[PDB]
């Protein structure tokens, strides 16, 4: 409902969501933008966000 | 690169230079560094230039239509108070130097700097994400320069002419070095047909196959080229492995050349070669001798006779209208048709009267700017002038802007001019609203997985057969069949597999399909992707911005919605569908 | 001209204005 | 590698870096995390050194850690685990 | 409703592409295919 | 007076005979004045020798091909044109080169007496075959610049002689480029980079040296108006 | 910003306001040009922004009827005889009659050579009508035109769009320090300059008793005298100078209605909004690519294009429960080299240069009391510093401006002036600087060709004619044919002809083109002045004839050939350009869109009350707005982290803001973004709007 | 072909205009030689020009003087076109003393030793019965043009008024060539160069100075050996 709220007819969608007790997943792109969380696109997905980087063992030996 | 005013950079990189200057002991303490920088003492400039090295910055111009509206540059300090913008990315920003302003944003985090350096670097995004055509193409001035450079005028100075008995051909040159040495003197012009033994340029495919054999490696082996040394310099711009072209240079030809370069060459190579092309085009635009004047704007001698003939036809139809046999509607329609035919005749007469080397002519056919209708408006006679409602005035204009206009002709022309300029301001806002709606509706479409392994797919007509018996190539293929993935295997008459399923379906693949005689193919598109959320990468197919398969996390929905919504300002209706 | 301090501005006018602005 | 030498921000060729990684975003995260590690090592020089090791390549005069990160990727001195 | 969901996609895509190309503007089909797929996401309910 | 920064020359050897010359720094606006003058002086001021007229056995009217050998005459004349030679004498010296039977034609089989030398002995000229026989006669003289083919005045006496273009300049191609490096800090100073490529007989180094030496000589005549006037001085070396 | 802007601010017609229609209320029908506007309201002068078609300007001959209807005059014709009787007709009155062509083949008796003459009918239809049938004919050409748009030479050759644009930039010209009269112009310039009101006109004739820079005293014909106090360097409403220099002598008799002193943009009593500059229409190394312009540094050295800009700064010394604010020098914690140029009365010495951040007016204010940091208490014992119980609420010169100081206008209650309630002292300081031309400044001609200054390059690096005269300005050729503004090269040719002068050889009969060309035009002196009415002006054949006779300057040299081009040598390489390029003189004016007033940068400024976002505009520290469309492009790249930083720590998160500042002063790694405060504020509005909103962890 | 060494003649038209001929050149060299001479002769000739002015009646350069007909910036613009020549590099000062009505010209100015105002017939302003003109000049040698320095950057008085300075005795300069292009290959260029100076130094002297600068700048390259 957050995306619909920030798009058009804010009052109507707010009223209908409140009546239905519409719990938002907070998983969409626009919602993540509003909250400030990382968007689920580009470098925001879990595969890229949780990349572990450490030097190669041969490179460690070079120091 | 991109310019950046010294004061602008000084204010933008404030804490960076504070920490750097204090680190350099410029000011024992940061409280001192406050006044140290705000007084703009000379020791801040070098310490500022130290911190800009390899720190990318973002440039933005409102409004942002497509994804390429934001680009990242590595700035150099430039004296003055204006942002030095590279003349190649003006198409992306839709930026013109009328006085338009651009905003600059400074990335902060290490992650943000990395993204600016990789994704948003101006060199790394050349192809337009909308249609895949090169968007960093050479624009007006450099196109004119290259068109002048690579044109071939017969009967020029120092041409090659076969001869015997008393003197040889005297048109063959040993090396391009000797060619330019001669061109430094007046003996040989740039655009003269000559013959040169080339070494560092790959000969065309047919000549290479005919002479060099299977091993056609160019820089070692010498070969004879029949061309003009201007085309030799132009070929020198392209990388070593690129074959010789020896063709005149219109916009479409450079578009094809750069598209191929992006297809089969690394990104940095094309980023460098487009820069070289810009330099050469700018340098040769000056010597092109393209200059407008009263002499260059010629009028057709036949204009008076054609105008009088159609005026007599108009007089006949007006007398017919007076008799009452035809209503006023027939009068207006007949006048409109007669005058449209008249302006078509005037246009073709003007086309046949203008020499092929006229400045306006070389501008218009080189594709740099303008259209022949605008030239006809300039010299000759404009045509039909519209009404505030949208109709065409039965009595049209007859002179041209070169011959001048009278007051009421200017009035009626003002009608249409004001109408168009009022319509533009509404249509841009409507396009903005459409973009907003599209972005909102397609926000959740993002690639999630590599392939859904589904077999459902769509079919593209792809050059339906002709009654006479041939393969008439479909006019609309690059927008419909290119950059796709085959949902099945392409097999002709139950024979060999021309293209197996899961292929990029590039130009060689489509050429093989047409050669095999096949017409109908199944395409794995997004409309049948079996993924629950988003679309699989294979279903989406090749990404136009990169030229490769789309990545696993690119937001295809936003890029799409922007591509549909971007050209909204170029939409114009016809004269109840 | 018809203005006391008017500098001499030769003009390509073909007809005379019946009245001044 | 017949391309003439680069200049400025593109000192490591983008394509040579891209062949090292699976996709562009993974390379961005590569570079970002390596630059973070470089900065932590620089801040741990005087005090107790953590498990982080600084520039495995020779560092220049004053280069931002992202540049050394990319040069390290160009020398194949790092490996990563995809999420 | 008379030619199924397959034909309407073709009709919509061809129509919008013709409209955009009337001014000589080239946009690949997949861009509009994404949108038309987005429109056809829902289905109406005709029985309780 | 002084420009406050002594300009420097940087020479970067690329090939056996190919170099890049850099003038850094430079007084503002002088980059083009130096660059164009230097390139023109290099192109048309360095003395050198080149072939001028060509006569070969068996030809008096056949300007397409010669028997004995199989290939045409344009290849031969171009290959002869692309020949380096240093001559310390100003008179047109005659050359010869002959051999019997099929084989490879190279400049090493030429017969240069004292006073003239050929620095490309290993250059393919023709491919004799079919028990062929050729006798190639060359005319070479020294000078400067670039001059096209000059018609034979004694056409009747020398009907087998053919004029040809000549490359008198030992340097082949020179290009220059200017930039705006370190302009703000050092008052709009700029680099001037020169690319020089010459024949293997001489080198770009002494070629540019002689070009500048010639330029300074021909410019001291312009200087010789007020022997003690006011200008700008460089400094030490 | 010039007399033309003042003229067109009046005599202009708006459609907005009480009882009118707003922009959103305005449909496409209102913005059009109704055929009834002919002669009533000019169809050119109009703002090009969102207000296109709503705000317009009155024509030059139009008059307001007693009832509020716009009324125009027109000649009346009978039986092919036009009388000199001038009648005034309203809009609806023209329906009943037929008005004729403004420029018609009159035969010195009123009859037209051919019967069918282009006339305008009732419903806006333009058709041919026999001469005996028409009853009215227009007063003159340029009757359907406005004063601002009547100054464009060769108007009939320019497109409506470019003419509109040029008329718009006419109002935006700035006053230079010389204000040279244009070489080629229109007769309207003199009348406009006289009627603008800022050019002093001798109301009554008589000889001149004495002339001086500050005053002029004219000796009338009857005993009494009249003195005209002059205005020097008066600040305008748009920060432009208003210098007024006299142009008379000590003893030359003047006539009532004669110009006495020129205004800001006038010389010799006629309009002068720019300068005459040599023009090259060729492209030059891409520095003029896409409407850019490159000028000669001679204009910088010769001060050809330079404008004074007077700036006014105000300080209010009101009454407060701290007591009062004294204008003194007792400012806490100040150095000396910054206080050296400030007098002991609390203001700047007249004629002291200042720049950004300097102290301007010393308004000491009692600081009050807050938490004095303990560190201050320790600090005062190390150097002996006093408490300094007053806050230094002085005047700091804001960023991006400097210059000298003109004068002090000080008001005080002790001076017994009508200051506002509670306000005790009002001081207004004036700062002026000489703004040179520079890259980024917007230049434009009168045909609508705009563009910023691409490069200011030295005189050596420009094309120059065989005479060795360096060119002055360079324009791109691509912009001419693609914008339908062919009139600019016509003006260039005419300007070159006027600059050189001509002597048509009417020895063996008058040349055919010169036959219709009037007298006293076949002969002209170098640097003469010519005029050209917008619609009744020089024809193409006349221009060709003028180009044919182009007598040289001092030697024998016809630099510009018959066709109009000219030979130019490159100043960089030195070889002649392979093809001739047209050269001439075009009128160029500086626009009030200088780069100095449009440069802005911000590292960390103030924030708003409700949300912690920064403010907007150059008046405050500003901060660029990152709209949601730019966020769409952010998402399209997929650069998630950059968007996150932009929306969290560079804009909203207070703790994030201070932490990131600490990070790039300590050289430490930038920490993770926090929770934006604006989102929390939205959450609170939803919660207080009787909407139960709760964020669920899991 | 020609083996003769180039020469340099002189042709004097007026007291400030001269024609210079350099014969014989090499085909294609004349254009670049003329350009190279002209750029440095136009932008790199040392000269002397006014730098700062002082008026006892004004504090800055935006106020009229009581009595003068022109305004202050008009006198600045008028004396901007002065012709002053000095020989010592140390800055020197001048003096202006005019009282009562009448034109004030450069001839009124009394210069000290080593300063000659070559243009005394140029008028500066005009006065009346209340004319009080006390004008201070300073002149220093230099090259090119220098924008007005800030009176606060240097330890100058409040009343000191900086003025844009342009040190360039050269006014206009052009060159023309006419090659032979004989079929016998006897090709040479004939460069005709024109110099017009602002009556400060003769064209001969300006050409000599430019030649000296070029000779040094090219002997820079000669030393490579
Ligand atoms: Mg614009
Ligand atoms: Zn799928």
């Amino acid at each position: 409902w957050l995306s619909a709220a920030s798009f058009q007819e804010t009052t109507r969608v707010l009223t209908d969501a409140a009546i239905n007790c519409r719990s938002d997943k907070l998983n969409g792109l626009k919602e993540n933008v509003i909250i400030g969380k990382l968007i689920p696109a580009g470098t925001g997905i879990n595969r890229y966000r949780n990349i572990a980087v450490q030097p190669t063992e041969e490179a460690r030996a070079a120091a | 690169q991109c310019g950046l005013p010294k004061l602008m950079a000084l204010e933008l990189f404030k804490p960076f230079v504070m920490k750097r200057l204090v680190d350099l002991n410029h000011a024992q303490n940061i409280k001192s560094a406050k006044r140290m920088v705000e007084r703009q003492r000379p020791q801040v400039w070098d310490v500022l230039e130290e911190v800009i090295a390899e720190h990318p910055v973002l440039l933005n111009r409102a409004p942002t239509l497509h994804r390429l509206g934001i680009q990242a540059f590595e700035p150099m300090l430039v004296e003055g108070k204006a942002i030095q913008l590279h003349p190649l990315v003006c198409e992306a920003f839709n930026a013109d130097f009328d006085g338009d302003q651009m905003a600059v944003h400074l990335p902060l985090s290490a992650e943000a700097q990395a993204e600016a350096r990789i994704l948003m670097l101006s060199s790394n995004n050349i192809l337009s994400p909308a249609s895949g055509r090169p968007l960093a193409m050479p624009r007006l001035d450099m196109v004119t320069g290259l068109y002048y450079l690579t044109t071939e005028v017969p009967g020029d100075t120092g041409e090659y002419q076969p001869a015997s008995g008393d003197h040889p051909e005297t048109g063959v040159y040993s090396s391009p070095a000797e060619a330019i040495m001669a061109a430094d003197r007046g003996v040989l012009s740039v655009r003269a047909k000559i013959k040169v033994r080339l070494t560092q340029l790959r000969p065309p495919v047919e000549i290479e196959a005919e002479l060099f054999g299977h091993s056609g490696w160019q820089p070692g082996d010498a070969w004879m080229a029949e061309t003009t040394l201007g085309r030799v310099m132009f070929n020198e711009l392209l990388p070593l492995g690129y074959p010789f072209v020896n063709k005149q240079m219109h916009k479409k030809v450079q578009a094809a050349i750069i598209n191929d370069l992006a297809e089969r060459y690394p990104m940095i190579v094309v980023a460098q070669t487009v820069d070289k092309l810009k330099d050469a085009g700018f340098y040769w635009a000056t010597r092109s001798g393209v200059t407008v004047s009263m002499a260059d704007v010629l009028v057709p001698p036949r204009k008076k006779e054609i105008l009088d003939h159609y005026e007599e036809r108009a007089d006949k139809v007006e007398k017919q209208f007076q008799r009452g046999a035809l209503n006023h509607d027939e009068r207006n329609e007949a006048l409109v048709e007669i005058w449209k035919e008249a302006t078509d005749e005037v246009g073709q007469a003007l086309r046949e009267h203008y020499p092929d080397d006229n400045p306006i002519i070389t501008i218009v056919d080189s594709g740099a700017t303008g259209n022949f209708t605008q030239t006809r408006t300039l010299a000759g006679m404009k045509g039909l002038v519209t009404n505030p409602k949208g109709e065409f005035i039965p009595r049209p204009v007859k002179s041209s802007f070169r011959e001048g206009l009278t007051v009421l002709e200017y009035f009626i022309n003002t009608h249409g001019a004001r109408k168009g300029l009022a319509d533009t301001a509404l249509r841009t806002a409507d396009s903005g609203y459409l973009t907003r709606r599209l972005v909102d509706v397609s926000q959740d479409v993002i690639v999630r997985e590599h392939d859904c392994q589904t077999e459902r797919g769509i079919v593209v007509e792809l050059a339906e057969r002709a009654p006479d018996g041939t393969l008439i190539r479909d006019p609309y293929i690059e927008t419909s069949a290119y950059a796709r993935t085959l949902g099945t295997d392409a097999v002709d008459e139950a024979g060999n597999v021309i293209v197996e399923r899961g292929q990029d379906l590039g130009d060689p693949e489509i050429d093989a399909l047409l050669a095999a005689g096949i017409t109908q193919v199944k395409v794995r598109s997004v409309l049948t992707c079996a993924t629950s959320t988003g679309v699989c990468a294979t279903c989406y197919g090749r990404s136009m911005a990169t030229g490769k398969l789309v990545d696993i996390g690119e937001a295809v929905g936003i890029v799409a919605a922007q591509s549909i919504g971007e050209p909204g300002t170029q939409l114009t209706m016809r004269t109840d569908i | 001209n018809s203005v006391p301090g008017a500098p001499n501005r030769v003009s390509f006018a073909k007809l005379r204005e019946p009245l001044e602005v | 590698g017949g391309y003439d030498t680069p200049l400025g921000i593109t000192n490591p060729p983008i394509d040579e870096l891209l062949d090292r990684v699976s996709s562009k975003y993974a390379l961005v995260i590569y570079a970002a995390k390596r630059a973070r590690q470089i900065n932590d090592y620089y801040n741990q020089l005087g005090e107790g050194i953590l498990e982080y090791v600084g520039p495995l390549v020779e560092p220049g005069l004053q280069e931002k850690p992202l540049s050394i990160a990319l040069r390290e990727i160009h020398a194949d001195l790092l490996e990563h685990t995809e999420g | 409703r008379v030619q199924g969901p397959r034909e309407v996609q073709i009709h919509l895509v061809r129509e919008v592409q013709e409209v955009y190309r009337a001014q000589g503007v080239s946009i690949h089909d997949k861009h509009i295919e994404v949108i038309v797929r987005q429109m056809l996401r829902r289905v109406t309910i005709i029985d309780s | 007076m002084l420009i406050s920064q002594r300009p420097t020359l940087s020479e970067d050897v690329l090939t056996d005979n190919r170099s890049q010359f850099v003038i850094e720094p430079l007084e503002p606006g002088f980059g083009y004045t130096l660059g164009n003058s230097l390139r023109r002086t290099l192109l048309s001021s360095i003395p050198g020798a080149a072939v001028t007229s060509i006569r070969i056995d068996g030809v008096l009217h056949e300007f397409t091909t010669v028997p004995g050998v199989k290939e045409d005459v344009t290849e031969i004349i171009l290959n002869l044109k692309s020949l380096v030679v240093s001559s310390e004498e100003d008179e047109p010296v005659t050359m010869y080169l002959r051999k019997q039977g099929p084989g490879e034609v190279t400049a090493g089989d030429i017969v240069p007496p004292a006073g003239v030398t050929v620095h490309n002995p290993g250059m393919h000229i023709a491919t004799l075959n079919d028990k062929g026989k050729l006798e190639v006669e060359l005319v070479v003289e020294r000078g400067r610049g670039y001059v096209p083919a000059v018609q034979n005045r004694a056409s009747g006496a020398e009907i087998g002689r053919i004029p040809v273009d000549s490359i008198y300049s030992p340097v082949l191609k020179v290009t220059y480029k200017v930039d705006a490096t370190r302009v703000e800090q050092r008052t709009d100073f700029d680099k001037l980079i020169l690319d020089v490529e010459t024949k293997n007989s001489i080198s770009p180094r002494d070629a540019l040296a002689s070009a500048g030496k010639t330029l300074v000589e021909l410019f001291g005549l312009a200087r010789e108006l007020n022997v003690e006037a006011e200008g700008i001085e460089i400094g030490p070396s | 910003n010039n007399p033309l802007s003042g003229l067109t601010h009046k005599r202009r017609l708006s459609a907005l306001g009480p009882g009118g229609l707003s922009r959103e209320r305005a449909g496409l029908e209102v913005r059009d040009v109704h055929p009834s506007h002919y002669g009533r309201m000019c169809p050119i002068e109009t703002p090009e922004g969102p207000n296109i078609g709503l705000i317009g300007s009155l024509s030059v001959y139009a008059r307001v009827n007693p009832f509020g209807f716009i009324e125009t005059p027109y000649r009346k014709v009978v039986d092919g005889v036009v009388s000199d009787e001038i009648v005034y007709l309203t809009a609806d009155e023209e329906d009943r009659h037929v008005v004729a062509q403004a420029n018609s083949p009159i035969d010195a008796d009123g009859r037209f050579v051919e019967p069918r003459v282009l006339v305008r009918r009732k419903a806006g239809e333009v058709e041919y009508v026999p001469s005996s049938e028409v009853d009215y004919m227009d007063v003159s050409p340029r009757q359907m035109v406005s004063v601002a748009t009547a100054m464009i030479p060769f108007l009939e050759h320019d497109d409506a769009n470019r003419a509109l644009m040029g008329a718009n930039m006419q109002r935006q010209a700035v006053p230079l320090v010389r204000s040279e009269a244009p070489l080629v112009g229109t007769g309207m310039e003199l009348r406009a300059a006289i009627d603008a009101g800022d050019v002093v006109v001798a109301e009554e004739s008589g000889v001149i008793e004495e002339v001086s820079a500050d005053y002029i005293t004219v000796m009338h014909d009857n005993g009494t005298r009249r003195t005209y106090r002059m205005r020097k360097f008066a600040r305008s409403n748009h920060g432009t100078c208003a210098n007024q220099c006299p142009i008379v002598d000590a003893g030359d008799r003047v006539e009532a209605g004669q110009v006495i002193a020129d205004g800001p943009c006038t010389d010799d009593g006629e309009m002068a909004l720019g300068k005459n500059l040599l023009v090259a229409i060729m492209p030059w190394e891409g520095h003029n690519y896409e409407d850019a312009i490159i000028l000669s540094n001679r204009l910088v050295e010769e001060d050809v294009l330079t404008s004074i800009h007077i700036e006014e700064h105000e300080i209010d010394a009101r009454d407060t429960k701290l007591g009062a604010e004294e204008i003194t020098r007792d400012i806490p914690n100040i150095s000396d080299e910054v206080l050296a140029d400030l007098d002991e009365r609390g203001i700047v010495r007249i004629g002291a240069e200042v720049r950004d951040g300097d102290i301007l007016v010393g308004k000491v204010t009692p600081k009050g009391e807050t938490e004095l940091t303990p560190e201050e208490r320790l600090l005062r014992a190390i150097f002996g510093e006093k408490a300094r119980e007053v806050r230094d609420t002085s005047l700091k010169v804001p960023h991006g401006e400097s210059g000298k100081v003109i004068g002090i206008r000080v008001f005080s209650r002790e001076d017994e002036d009508e200051l506002p309630a509670g306000v005790n002292e009002l001081v207004r300081v004036y700062v002026a600087q000489k703004r040179k031309i520079s890259d980024g400044d917007k230049l434009a001609g009168r045909h609508g060709n705009k563009g910023v200054i691409g490069k200011i390059l030295p005189v050596e690096d420009m094309p120059f004619l065989a005479d060795g005269t360096p060119v002055d300005i360079i324009l791109n050729t691509h912009g001419v044919p693609r914008r339908m503004n062919i009139g600019q090269i016509l003006e260039t040719h005419l300007g070159w002809c006027a600059h050189s002068g001509w002597k048509v050889d009417a020895a063996k009969g008058v040349p055919d083109w010169a036959a219709r060309l009037p007298d006293e035009l076949l002969e002209a002196q170098p640097n003469a002045i010519v005029s050209t009415p917008v619609f009744d002006g020089a024809q193409e054949a006349e221009l060709q004839g003028l180009l044919s006779c182009t007598l040289p300057n001092r030697d024998g040299d016809v630099l510009v050939d018959a066709d109009g081009k000219a030979m130019l040598f490159d100043g960089r390489s030195g070889e002649p350009f392979p093809y001739p390029v047209t050269v001439g003189y075009m009128y160029i004016m500086k626009l009030h869109h200088l780069v100095d007033d449009k440069i802005h940068a911000r590292s960390t400024g103030p924030y708003s009350m409700i949300t912690q976002q920064p403010l907007g505009g150059k008046a405050q520290f500003g901060g660029q707005r990152f709209g949601e469309m730019e966020c769409w492009a952010m998402q399209a790249y997929g650069a998630a982290y950059t968007l996150q930083e932009l929306l969290t720590i560079k804009s909203d998160d207070t703790v994030g803001r201070v932490k990131v500042y600490e990070a790039i002063v300590k050289g430490e790694n930038i920490p993770e973004p926090g929770i934006p405060e604006s989102f929390k504020v939205l959450l609170k509005e939803l919660q207080s709007l009787c909407l139960n909103v709760e964020v669920l962890s899991s």
